């Protein structure tokens, strides 16, 4: 019942450039349900080869 | 003399610090949507047939 608002609020760092993480780091948050979906868990990418893009952040307007 | 073990404690707490959500604006862009292609106001023929 914590991973949702820290990953709302991890996202909310790198979009507004707070703290120090990475202007495009990736706050993964695989929801768990009973359903044979995805391995739960939060994973937070920073590495050095990944493909990002821009999209306009709504709630916020940061790109 | 020595360290004994104690009572088992009652309770746990966990501190954490957490900041709040604002309103719901969704200022989505700032020219937004695709603007459409227009008629150049006026424009006139720029051509005349022979004769």
């Amino acid at each position: 019942d914590l991973a949702p608002g820290i990953a709302d609020s991890l996202r909310h760092f790198k979009v507004l450039r707070e703290k120090r993480i990475p202007p495009w780091m990736e706050v993964v948050l695989i929801p768990m349900t009973g359903k044979p979906s995805l391995y739960p868990g939060l994973f937070l990418f920073t590495t050095p080869c990944r493909l990002v893009r821009p999209v306009q952040n709504l709630a916020l307007g940061k790109e | 003399g020595g360290l004994t073990c104690a009572s088992a404690p009652q309770g746990t707490l966990r501190i954490l610090e957490g900041p709040q959500q604002s309103l719901s604006g969704s200022p989505l862009q700032p020219i937004p949507a695709s603007p459409p292609p227009q008629i150049p106001p006026g424009l006139r023929p720029r051509f005349c047939a022979f004769g």
